[PDB]
RNA sequence: UAGGAUAGGGGCCUACCAUGGUGGUGACGGGUGACGGAGAAUUAGGGUUCGAUUCCGGAGAGGGAGCCUGAGAAACGGCUAC
RNA sequence: CGCGGUAAUUCCAGCUCCAAUAGCGUAUAUUUAAGUUGUUGCAGUUAAAAAGCUCGUAGUUGGACCUUGGGCCGGCCGGCAUCGCGCUCCUAGCCUUAAUUGGCCGGGUCGUGUUUCCGGCAUCGUUACUUUGAAGAAAUUAGAGUGCUCAAAGCAAGCCAUCGCUCUGGAUACAUUAGCAUGGGAUAACAUCAUAGGAUUCCGGUCCUAUUGUGUUGGCCUUCGGGAUCGGAGUAAUGAUUAAUAGGGACAGUCGGGGGCAUUCGUAUUUCAUAGUCAGAGGUGAAAUUCUUGGAUUUAUGAAAGACGAACAACUGCGAAAGCAUUUGCCAAGGAUGUUUUCAUUAAUCAAGAACGAAAGUUGGGGGCUCGAAGACGAUCAGAUACCGUCCUAGUCUCAACCAUAAACGAUGCCGACCAGGGAUCGGCGGAUGUUGCUUAUAGGACUCCGCCGGCACCUUAUGAGAAAUCAAAGUCUUUGGGUUCCGGGGGGAGUAUGGUCGCAAGGCUGAAACUUAAAGGAAUUGA
């Protein structure tokens, strides 16, 4: 049922690239623009949008992974004493690796690039 | 009675729609919505989505609309809504 | 896993319930289970809601029994696919005694313990209908 | 890569050349009345166990090496040596 | 397993009987029984048996859209029509204009050579599975046929005019991994069009190839067909399927006794100084060692020291687990929840391998208040080395290091779906012109609610499992086969010996066998 309704009654062009476009391209924030802007425009977001060409998207798991695992590690250089945090960093880095092995069978550069990229960006 | 499923399936009450998760739905659909919210300040109404997330404010007048919380969002003070989309 | 196994289980735990249905989610390899129950009618009806636009497909299930006697009085599975035990045309082994079929996914396609055996094509067993 | 050899390709060996090959899908190593097979026993079946045996293919013929003759034997009821 | 301690159906003889019978005992090996090897076809709550925990690989396993579905006739099968691609040629299905040619003829009538015309389908991205067929030793084995007289078996044999020969055989199956070839196109993968290097009727120029034509042979190509190459212009739903009661990530307000660091507080206990004052105190069931004008015990006030967070604190929380309660700040973190945000199969679970891992012991510092193995003391005690009393070292505490084990427990693998009623409470969310609140008013929040995701669990029945006790999982395994992994496979020996491995050490981890022996063990029930 629902998907038809978001299609019909939505937009689809025009109003789309100009307002997420934009935004997209001044730095990501995807869901930022679907809690704010003017509804019916973002209503077909899902039901009609692969993504746009961009920077980032496909490489903002991987960065984040990376941007989380930095500060655990700054306070791994800290007490030992923290035996719950080394667990989690355990845990997070073995999550690290799974992001970047899906999402480096799609496109070219990421085989050899996000090896090296981990804990230097 | 010796029900499991309804004796009328197709038209279950919304509260055993409410039971079941967004994804489990018999007919799913966002139970989320669309709403226009009025604002004095402005002469036309703005459209926002139910759960805020973001402290959305109004577009001319910056009276505010709504804050968020982990749900549906809390309106803050005199502020009036319809519940509508299209 | 593959469903098949859980929607046969379901539904011999469900008759001793004494409940008109169980609605589930649902595959294509148990699309096939209710098609071939229909055949030899265990359902006299079968139903397959939302599939369309949903995240799944379903279908909720009227099913015989609520009448005197049950007339599937077992159904279980005997593996499901991801592995090698096979049976031919000649190796048949069988459960029930010719009362029930052996369900069987074909070369051309799923059909009764009969239709593959006078054919003279193997395949491999998904459960057993007594 | 080349050559000599032999019926012939062949690391087959040998020169020069490169630095490889192979492994958890168990390699490499050890053990085994461990010959292999067709087959046998016994198991409803599925299997398990066995295969010295008038057959089939190979090995050896006291232990080892080496060789003559001849279509063909690295023979052993041939030789030659220890 | 048991019998024989003097009327032994268990011995030793006799009798009689049983029972296989030209055969029967006995031993060892082996198959069955034994589902004790669990593919078929296992068990792990408590009997033998889930690894402390998580990450996680090799390895296994893994969702859906997916030229598929439907309709007609003919007799499930054959052949058709939609949404059953295509070309060279081969092979090739019938007929029309019947024409060169032949016979007719007010007919272009008909057939053949020949133009048009179609069945029937070789090659044009990989497989696994399955099909059919070949290739497939005899014997053996199953087995056709047959009086080897029967028969085991063997491949012979049966009929005659039995003195003038007649004929049938010597089948077939088995031939097991794999390999070949053919058919199928379901199910599973490799795989696959988005930076398009895609298809193509358009056409060039460049450039190769040489048979026809050319008598023949030799040097050099025009036209041309087909390749190779580089560009220009055209056509089309032109070129990415959803968004798993699969997974991740973004974001929001939260939650928690999660972590760390800084920090702050409380009284207690101990000690000290100052204070006061006069007999007990430690201790117990009863005493004593031990301490007491070296006026204790007690009392108060400060300070120091070190520890810890009562009652509150729960069939309640969080964290991978081990584990974690004063305040506050900062720093990053994690789950649940919400989400028409994003990616699109990334997943599931695991030998190996890696991280963390109570206590004790320890390596060195800080630190030693409290308590407190050993020891030393008093009773009790034949012994008492103990419980019990008293002294008290290591240690307890913290920090950097070791270590790797626990009844590290839910004695219950992880993950997924399903099968059953009900009320609490923890967390979030939604709906109430409810209450309290009074927040200007409200929204919130605490409270009452109902609905609800995900919880810790209880309750009562348990359809069902189980040996029972019990259990919404120990169900959905005899209805025997959901995915994955680990472990057990009588009791002891023995979790040791030995070897390898590791550890600072203790010792751990890995882990037998000789030999013994018929029960070890569980749950319930009845006695004492």
């Amino acid at each position: 049922a629902d998907v038809e309704e978001m299609i019909m009654k939505a937009a689809k062009k025009g109003q789309m690239p100009s307002q997420i476009g934009v935004v997209l391209r001044d730095q990501h924030g995807i869901p930022l623009v679907k809690s704010v802007t003017g509804s019916k425009i973002l209503r077909i977001l899902k039901a009609h949008g692969l993504a746009p060409e961009i920077p980032e998207d496909l490489y903002f798991l991987i960065k984040k992974a990376v941007a989380i695992r930095k500060h655990l590690e700054r306070n791994r250089k800290d007490k030992d004493s923290k035996f719950r945090l080394i667990l989690v960093e355990s845990r997070i880095h073995r999550l690290a690796r799974y992001y970047k092995r899906t999402k480096k069978l799609p496109p070219t550069w990421k085989y050899e690039s996000t090896t090296a990229s981990t804990l230097v960006a | 009675m010796v029900l499991s499923n309804d004796i009328d399936l197709l038209n279950p009450p919304a509260e055993l729609e409410k039971l079941k998760h967004k994804k489990k739905r018999l007919v799913q659909s966002p139970n989320s919505f669309f709403m226009d919210v009025k604002c004095q300040g402005c002469f036309n109404i703005t459209t926002v989505f139910s759960h805020s997330q973001t402290v959305v404010v109004c577009p001319g007048c910056q009276t505010v609309l709504c804050q968020p919380t982990g749900g549906k969002a809390r309106l803050t003070e005199g502020c009036s809504f319809r519940r509508k989309g299209d | 896993m593959v469903r098949v196994s859980v929607l046969n289980d379901a539904l011999k735990t469900m008759y001793n319930a004494e409940k008109r249905g169980k609605r589930q989610v649902l595959i294509r390899p148990s699309s096939k289970v209710i098609i071939k129950f229909l055949i030899v009618m265990q359902k006299h009806g079968y139903i397959g809601e939302f599939e369309f636009v949903d995240d799944h497909r379903s279908g909720k299930i009227v099913v015989e029994l609520n009448g005197r006697l049950n007339k599937c009085g077992v159904i279980s599975p005997r593996f499901d696919v991801g592995v090698k035990e096979i049976e031919s045309w000649t190796a048949r082994l069988l459960p029930s005694r010719q009362f029930g079929y052996i369900v069987l996914t074909t070369s051309a396609g799923i059909m009764d313990h009969e239709e593959a055996r006078r054919k003279n094509v193997g395949g491999k067993v998904l459960g057993f209908f007594y």
